[PDB]
């Protein structure tokens, strides 16, 4: 039972600082009794339709469409959970309190929402865990993720990449004769000192070099 | 939520009874709002739904 | 489709909806018939395919 | 060495893969003056006729 | 008096202190260790989040791989591209919809609808919990582990030296024998405890007689002295050569692989053909889900038979068709989990006792594996399939605020097809050369399943009609399963067509088939049930912005993903190919966009549930206490306080007079007046 | 429309020009990994709202 | 990984000198309106804390500049400190980068691939920056009043129009010089941790991303941004006490709060506060920071490479 003291801190009247969520306006959570018991909706009239009686009025017609504003009413805010108080409700003592329910409903265990900045990482749970399995681990390998560069001119050997003898193979009369039947694409690059330069309609980034 | 209308008859003890016409749910105690205030929000999350069994 | 998106909101003329129980019987025969033609032509294609 | 926060650059050896051309690799068009021309172009003739 | 403590902020951290060990107590009596149905269904829920993300990202492996001919994910690496397949489909059928569907909803809705103080075995339901997540970690992280852990360019002949004992077998014939071991130590050293490397370059120095090559982690031996690892180190990533070549082999154990979620004998049963590794994982693996299922089956259906409520002990007619579809579920997987569990043992058994009980040379049959597994296998997606009924017949007559069409037919319909589940388990063995009577069989039993499905779908059109339809964020993914499942099930019983199946048997038309069926259609109605039940699982309305983001982008996602599926199964893909003919790279490449579409819809759902998290708002039921208009009279309350309602919402938006005038006279930037 | 498609809209192309012109496509399907131009396409138009 | 950096062209003292005071005090002009919101953040809240819940928990920057600007001054009236702030700060980065280069030259590695560790860097950087915060104290200390005197009320501002004069007014009114240090640990603390936070976490992350998706652009700006993030969360608390200190009027009747030194300031922002007071102008404080050390880092990058290129280093060695 009971409650602590007033503090002017915490009252949003006074602090100016508290900022009002305007769509908690009518709702008080920190208010709310467990059950809930409080009526908060009842009967409105002479909103659209008047409270009074002209149903056989001829000097008096309804217009709707002048409907006066009124105050907004927000949709019901949550309960908000109230830490200690719960941590005391439905705390248990060992060894020293029978197991047993108690008669009273108020005993019942209700459901209050409580922190949002966890929600947050259920936000970011299908980012986050991808990248778990796709970056922290690096799967498939290291290569996959990082922007893509070629190899440098004979890199690592003149086996795997014979950048030179396919420059040759383009230079030779042959390949000459090849590229005149439009089945082999030009050449994408040029051997310039010991470097090799792609071509910018080549469509890849330059290769790196050997640091 | 809890009653969604009232009413009042006479039986035939001549008795001025009240009916109180509840709100019902489709097969789903889950859909089912069990609260006790004149709403028609669903505010009380009962985490034991039959409490004392 | 027409009928459920144009008549069937509360807005547009909805449906007191006064019944029971189902009552039917043999709508599911009525219905399979659809159903059997499929399986018959399956069988006989399959069939004459084999 | 200059304020708070050192901007290490660290150099890298050689890495490459077996493809090349479908991560970002930067057209050659794709110049600062180039974009800025094309994308004023575009938009102060789409803004004139809005 | 006034009192002047020296430890104020002390005393608010010895609060804080206090605070934070009653938290943790609270958390763990009332999230670990507690036995609520509705705390270990939630957390079921949250689980079963965590393993779909896991098979979506295994799903995004397979299709990065598949987007175009030439592996460009896996780089050629075959074993582990169907490792990566195998823990997708076990991980997505065992730990996604199996945990979804039964974890969740049913030790939710059980208590709810059967009418049950929590559970028959709260204990057991405890224990099937925290029993999943071993099973999901062994399942889902095959494509990460083979024994042939190291890479080919790790050099594993630095440290493999340190690893052969028998380079010191001399010196355990004298440590029982000591009467020549002075004799054995008169000998002459050539590698006795010393280490030589052969020279792996070719140097030209006449002036050094031997070169030495020892790893250059392994030269000051005190810094190895003291250190309490293994040798790996040296051997681990310590070269610059790399051969980025499509046709180098990067695993060199070809068997270390697996045999797809359908275990294919002799191929699974044999260490010949799958290594020891992540096929026995595999098979294990399936046991302790058997296990587990067991469990789950036997606390959920002792419950509704011992602790149901006095009125629904035996009326199925009466409970909700989600509970109905979970309870026929349970009986199927109490019938076929024996089945499997011997399947999967004998399997075992063959692999590590060479007991030969797929191997034909001796008596054996593989065909004998495929007809246990496959008498498991279609109950299984029997299983998965018909709880999203349930979910579509609870959600469709709530909005439509009508009865159902006819809920004990289609009862009978599921109950009928959960017969015939027992017999058509053969249309997946068609050409596994059945003979013509058996097949002939498994096709006509196999063709009438469409008889019961057509039930079904006539009984939702007609539940859709003739009633007071209002729409809701559930409704919609119930038009979408409905609209899913039209086209799976069809595909399914074209499927049946034996030579269609001669030309379709392991396609990718099977693929689109079954993921239209269970990507597409189970999933949307596991999604219809988590947001017709949003307030019931968190307390809050849930978010209409991006919970209608993840509708559209998850719905068509489906479709742009596997209708592609459809075109390439009609054009000869076999399944489990990392490479294929380059005629299909199109149809590749459209389906994993629709699979990237599929993954904005699942960032949609998490981003729908952290906004609905923030929003905190009271949901209010659309029924407003009146579910059904039995009477007119009925139909005048709710009409009555739904204008009131109506007329509290519209609180603070000006009229209609006043709108118009705003809106009519927004424009204000005139140049000239008078 | 000068001031507004020379530093409004002609921004907003330039600086999605500059942050997505070297996201390659497909040779002959279509570029399946989207997704990686929506984290761009959100800093290209926060950057360019104001 | 130590002998992946690159050393190979080390600017000149005359040239960091140079190059420090002048984007320095390009990113102090560009950022300073931010660092005015920060401080005035602090000092509504010095004794209240926060009191809002869950997303509003905080002082919302964009609602402090909009009063600021409705006292009606304009932006114009976000640059009273940074009248005397702009020498303080340039006075410290002079001392500190002086002290830097001095222990760094006496202690770098020989080889230009080899650089000394995090660790022994963040010795050097927090011994030169505590010593330039001390030298700097009574700069910080008028900047800091300057701005403060807007949020209280007329009997409790000092009335500084400059920074030369409010030297004089601390050094008349309060004593002497050794009045004009008040705050002086604060500040030698909070310059310590932030010479230490941000180096490091940038590294990281700007390393590990390069692991992770090779020699991208965005790399090194999203290393800054997490960067700017731990440094905020490392530095905040510390620059929180420093301005409650500099803020602290001599006349205990004119405080709010009263404080005996560092430890009495923070035992006062846990007792009224409470944890989460430390971390009040947080997103001010880090908007600041990200943004300043972005000015900074890319002109001086920019600076840099077009002097190497001059020098003659090779492509990979920019
Ligand atoms: C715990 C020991 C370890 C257990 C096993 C953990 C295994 C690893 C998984 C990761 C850790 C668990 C993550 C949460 C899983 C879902 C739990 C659940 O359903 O909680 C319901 C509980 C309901 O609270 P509510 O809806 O806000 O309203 C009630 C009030 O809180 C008022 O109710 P109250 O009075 O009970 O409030 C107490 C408590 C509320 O209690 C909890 O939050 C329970 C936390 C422990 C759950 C233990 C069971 C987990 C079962 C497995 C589920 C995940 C499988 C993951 C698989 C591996 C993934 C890598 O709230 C707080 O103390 C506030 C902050 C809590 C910490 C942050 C959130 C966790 O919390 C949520 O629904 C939040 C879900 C957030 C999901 C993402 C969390 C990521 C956190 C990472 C950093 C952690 C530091
Ligand atoms: C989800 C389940 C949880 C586990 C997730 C991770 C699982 C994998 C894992 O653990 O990987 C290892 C991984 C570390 O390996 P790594 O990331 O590869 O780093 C490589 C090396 O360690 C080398 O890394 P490093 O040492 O270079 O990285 C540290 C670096 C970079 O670090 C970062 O960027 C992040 C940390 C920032 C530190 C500065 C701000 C500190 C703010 C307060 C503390 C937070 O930070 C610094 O150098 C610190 C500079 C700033 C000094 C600040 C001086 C003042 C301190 C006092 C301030 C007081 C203010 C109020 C008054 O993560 C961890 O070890 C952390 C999680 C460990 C979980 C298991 C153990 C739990 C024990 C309980
Ligand atoms: C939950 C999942 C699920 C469901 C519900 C089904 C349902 C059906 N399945 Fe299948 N199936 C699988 C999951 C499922 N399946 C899986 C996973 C595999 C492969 C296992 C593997 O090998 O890996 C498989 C394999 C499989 C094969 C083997 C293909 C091959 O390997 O050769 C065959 C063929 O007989 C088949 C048939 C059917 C049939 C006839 C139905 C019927 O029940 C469906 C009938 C339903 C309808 C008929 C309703 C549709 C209503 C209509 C009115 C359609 C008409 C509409 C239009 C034409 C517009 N399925
Ligand atoms: C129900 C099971 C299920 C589900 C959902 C899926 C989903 C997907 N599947 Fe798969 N699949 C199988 C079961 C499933 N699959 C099986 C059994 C096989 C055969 C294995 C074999 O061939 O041996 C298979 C094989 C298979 C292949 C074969 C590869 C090959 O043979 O070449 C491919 C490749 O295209 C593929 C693609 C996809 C894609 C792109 C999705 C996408 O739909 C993925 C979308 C992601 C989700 C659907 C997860 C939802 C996310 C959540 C986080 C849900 C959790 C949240 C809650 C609801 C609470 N699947
Ligand atoms: C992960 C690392 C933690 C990241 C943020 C932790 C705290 C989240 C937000 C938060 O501030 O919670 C709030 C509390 C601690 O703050 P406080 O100063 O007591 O606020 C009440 C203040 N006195 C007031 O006037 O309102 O926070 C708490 O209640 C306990 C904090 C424990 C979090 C992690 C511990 C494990
Ligand atoms: C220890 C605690 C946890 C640590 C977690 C650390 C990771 C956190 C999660 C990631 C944060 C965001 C980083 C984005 C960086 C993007 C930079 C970039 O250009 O990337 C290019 C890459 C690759 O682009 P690409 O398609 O051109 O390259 C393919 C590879 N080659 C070059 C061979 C063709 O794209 C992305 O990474 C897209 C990221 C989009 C946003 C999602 C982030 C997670 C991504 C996981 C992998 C991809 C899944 C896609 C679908 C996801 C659905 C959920
Ligand atoms: C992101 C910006 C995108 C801009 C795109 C369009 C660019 C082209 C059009 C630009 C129009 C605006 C600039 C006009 C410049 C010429 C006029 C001028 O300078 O007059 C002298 C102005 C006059 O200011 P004034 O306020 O005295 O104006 C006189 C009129 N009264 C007094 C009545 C109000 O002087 C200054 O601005 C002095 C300060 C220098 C500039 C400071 C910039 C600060 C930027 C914000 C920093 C962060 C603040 C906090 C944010 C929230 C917390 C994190
Ligand atoms: C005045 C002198 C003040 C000296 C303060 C301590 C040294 C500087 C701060 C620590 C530092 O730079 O850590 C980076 C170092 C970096 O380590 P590193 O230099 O070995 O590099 C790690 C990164 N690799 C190996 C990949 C290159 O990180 C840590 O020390 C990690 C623990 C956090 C910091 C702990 C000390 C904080 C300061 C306490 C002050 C009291
Ligand atoms: C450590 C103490 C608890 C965590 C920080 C609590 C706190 O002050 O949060 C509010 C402060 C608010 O910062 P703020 O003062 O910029 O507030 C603005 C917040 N809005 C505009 C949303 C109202 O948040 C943070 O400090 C976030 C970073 C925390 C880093 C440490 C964890
Ligand atoms: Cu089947």
């Amino acid at each position: 039972h009971h409650h602590h003291e007033y503090d002017w801190r915490d009252d949003p009247k006074v602090n100016k600082d508290i900022e009002e969520d305007i769509r908690d306006r009518g709702w008080h959570p920190e208010t709310y009794d467990f059950p809930y018991t409080k009526k908060h909706d009842d009967w409105v009239f002479d909103v659209t339709m008047p409270s009074q009686n002209y149903q056989t009025d001829l000097t008096v017609n309804i217009h709707p469409e002048n409907k006066k504003m009124h105050v907004m009413k927000q949709v019901m805010r949550q309960s908000y959970w109230d830490a200690e108080h719960d941590m005391a409700h439905e705390y248990d003592y060992e060894s020293e309190d029978l197991d047993f329910q108690c008669e009273s409903f108020k005993s019942q265990h209700f459901r209050k929402k409580g922190p949002i900045s966890q929600y947050l990482i259920l936000g970011l749970l299908p980012i986050l865990y991808f990248g778990t399995e796709f970056f922290y681990n690096h799967y498939p390998d290291e290569d996959y993720w990082r922007v893509a560069h070629p190899p440098p001119l004979d890199y690592p050997d003149t086996d795997d990449t014979d950048d030179t003898e396919t420059f040759k193979d383009y230079k030779s009369f042959t390949g000459r004769r090849m590229v005149d039947t439009g089945i082999v694409d030009p050449l994408w690059y040029d051997i310039r000192e010991g470097k090799k330069v792609y071509y910018d309609w080549a469509g890849v980034n330059q290769p790196m070099e050997d640091i | 939520q809890m009653f969604v209308a009232r009413q009042v008859v006479t039986n035939s003890k001549g008795e001025k009874v009240e009916v109180l016409w509840n709100a019902q749910c489709y097969e789903d105690i889950a859909q089912l709002n069990v609260g006790f205030a004149p709403v028609l929000e669903s505010v009380d999350y009962h985490w034991e739904i039959f409490l004392w069994a | 489709i027409l009928k459920v998106a144009r008549f069937r909101v509360l807005k547009m003329r909805p449906k007191i909806s006064t019944s029971y129980r189902p009552h039917g019987k043999w709508g599911d025969f009525l219905a399979c018939i659809i159903p059997l033609i499929w399986c018959i032509n399956i069988l006989t294609n399959s069939n004459l395919i084999l | 060495m200059f304020f708070e926060l050192e901007d290490i650059k660290r150099r890298h050896s050689l890495y490459w893969d077996i493809y090349n051309v479908q991560g970002w690799v930067r057209r050659p068009d794709s110049t600062l003056y180039n974009n800025v021309k094309r994308g004023v172009t575009a938009g102060v003739v789409a803004s004139l006729v809005q | 008096v006034s009192v002047n403590n020296y430890f104020y902020y002390l005393d608010r951290i010895k609060k804080l202190f206090t605070y934070l060990n009653d938290l943790r107590k609270h958390i763990l009596k009332k999230y670990v260790y507690t036995i609520n149905h509705k705390r270990i269904a939630i957390n079921y829920l949250y689980f079963s989040m965590v393993t779909g993300l896991s098979g979506a990202a295994l799903a995004t492996m397979i299709r990065l791989e598949l987007a175009h001919p030439g592996s460009p994910f896996f780089k050629g690496d075959s074993l582990r591209y169907l490792q990566v397949v195998t823990a997708h489909g076990l991980i997505m059928v065992f730990f996604v919809v199996v945990p979804i569907l039964f974890g969740g909803f049913a030790n939710f809705l059980i208590p709810y609808h059967v009418g049950s103080k929590d559970v028959a075995y709260p204990r057991l339901n405890s224990i099937g919990f925290w029993i999943q997540p071993c099973g999901y970690i062994l399942l889902a992280k095959i494509g990460f582990l083979r024994p042939q852990f190291w890479r080919y360019y790790d050099k594993t002949s630095f440290s493999f030296p340190f690893l052969e004992k028998m380079k010191y077998n001399q010196y355990k014939e004298y440590k029982n024998d000591y009467l020549f071991y002075l004799d054995f130590l008169k000998k002459e050293i050539t590698d006795d405890h010393s280490f030589f490397w052969k020279a792996r370059k070719v140097i030209k120095l006449p002036q050094y007689s031997v070169f030495s090559f020892v790893p250059l982690k392994l030269m000051m031996w005190k810094t190895m002295i003291n250190y309490p690892e293994s040798f790996w180190y040296a051997a681990s990533r310590v070269v610059q050569s790399r051969r980025k070549k499509v046709f180098v082999t990067k695993c060199s154990a070809r068997t270390l692989t697996t045999a797809g979620w359908t275990f294919i004998t002799p191929f699974s049963s044999n260490i010949k053909y799958t290594g020891v590794g992540s096929q026995d994982i595999l098979i294990l693996s399936v046991v302790f889900a058997g296990i587990s299922t067991t469990i789950s089956f036997t606390n959920l259906l002792i419950t509704r038979r011992t602790l149901a409520m006095p009125g629904l002990r035996h009326r199925r007619v009466l409970m909700p068709f989600v509970t109905i579809s979970i309870f026929l579920t349970l009986r199927m997987l109490a019938t076929i989990t024996p089945v499997l569990g011997a399947a999967v043992i004998m399997m075992a058994f063959d692999r590590h006792w060479q007991t030969t009980f797929f191997e034909y040379a001796y008596g054996g049959d593989p065909i004998l594996s495929q007809h246990l597994f496959w008498f498991f296998g279609h109950p299984e997606v029997y299983v998965l399939i018909i709880p999203t009924f349930g979910f579509i017949n609870m959600i469709v007559p709530h909005n439509n605020t009508r009865r159902v069409a006819s809920k004990h037919h289609m009862i009978w319909a599921i109950y009928v097809m959960a017969y015939m589940g027992y017999l058509v388990w053969g249309h997946h063995m068609y050409l596994v050369g059945l003979d013509h009577r058996s097949r002939t069989m498994y096709s006509t039993i196999t063709i009438m399943i469409s008889m019961p499905a057509t039930i079904k779908v006539v009984n939702w059109t007609l539940s859709l009609v003739n009633g007071a339809l209002k729409i809701d964020l559930p409704f919609l993914f119930s038009m979408s399963f409905l609209l899913l499942f039209l086209v799976a099930g069809f595909t399914g019983m074209w499927l049946s067509h034996v030579s269609l199946n001669v030309s379709m048997h392991d396609t990718f038309y099977v693929v689109a088939h079954f993921h239209i069926m269970l990507s597409g259609a189970a999933m949307t109605g596991i999604f219809s049930g988590i947001y017709y039940y949003f307030n019931a699982l968190f307390g809050v309305k849930y978010s209409r912005m991006f919970g209608y983001m993840h509708l559209i982008y998850y719905s068509g996602g489906q479709w742009v993903a596997f209708v592609p599926l459809f075109y390439l199964g009609f054009s000869g893909m076999p399944r489990r190919i990392h490479d294929y003919p380059v005629v299909f790279m199109g149809w590749h490449s459209m389906s994993t966009t629709g699979h990237f579409i599929t993954l904005v819809g699942i960032i949609f759902f998490f981003l729908m549930m952290f906004d609905s998290h923030i929003e905190r708002r009271a949901s209010t039921s659309t029924t407003l206490g009146l579910p059904r208009w039995y009477k007119r009279i009925s139909y005048y309350i709710f009409k009555i306080r739904y204008l009131q309602h109506t007329k509290s919402k519209m609180n603070g938006i000006p009229g209609s007079t006043v709108r118009l005038m705003l809106i009519n006279r927004h424009f204000v930037e005139y140049e000239v007046y008078e | 429309a000068l001031c507004i498609g020379t530093f409004d809209i002609g921004a907003r192309l330039a600086t999605f020009r500059w942050l997505n012109n070297g996201w390659q496509r497909v040779f002959a399907g279509f570029e399946f990994n989207f997704v990686r131009k929506i984290p761009t396409t959100m800093l290209a138009a926060l950057f360019t709202a104001p | 990984m130590n002998y992946s950096y690159k050393r190979y062209w080390e600017p000149s003292t005359a040239e960091v000198i140079g190059l420090s005071l002048s984007v320095n005090t390009i990113s102090a002009a560009l950022t300073y309106p931010i660092e005015f919101v920060k401080v005035r953040s602090q000092i509504r809240t010095e004794g209240v804390g926060i009191r809002s819940k869950n997303l509003y928990m905080g002082i919302n920057p964009n609602k402090v500049f909009r009063e600021i600007h409705a006292t009606g001054n304009g932006l114009r009236g976000f640059y009273q400190g940074f009248e005397s702030h702009l020498i303080g700060r340039l006075s410290y980065l002079f001392i500190r980068n002086l002290t830097y280069k001095i222990i760094y030259d006496r202690t770098k590695p020989v080889k230009a691939h080899n650089d000394l560790s995090h660790r022994e860097k963040g010795v050097i950087a927090g011994f030169a920056g505590g010593l330039a915060a001390f030298l700097t104290s009574p700069a910080d200390l008028v900047n800091t009043r300057t701005i403060a005197e807007g949020g209280k009320p007329k009997e409790w501002r000092w009335g500084y129009k400059g920074l030369m004069d409010g030297i004089n007014k601390i050094a008349a009114t309060e004593g002497g010089n050794a009045a004009l240090f008040r705050g002086s640990y604060a500040n030698v603390l909070r310059a310590v941790i932030l010479n230490i936070s941000l180096t490091g976490p940038f590294d990281y992350l700007n390393e590990k991303i390069w692991i992770t998706f090779g020699d991208m652009t965005w790399n090194k700006y999203a290393a800054l941004l997490w960067a700017s993030f731990w440094g905020s969360v490392a530095t905040l608390p510390f620059d929180n006490i420093r301005t409650r200190l500099y803020a602290q009027n001599a006349d205990p009747t004119k405080n709010r709060l009263t404080y005996s030194g560092w430890a009495d300031a923070a035992k006062k922002l846990i007792q009224h506060e409470g944890i989460s007071g430390f971390y009040v102008g947080f997103y001010a404080f880090y908007i600041r920071t990200f943004l300043y050390a972005w000015t900074t880092v890319f002109i001086t990058d920019k600076i840099t490479s077009d002097w190497k290129r001059k020098a003659g280093l090779k492509e990979w060695q920019i």
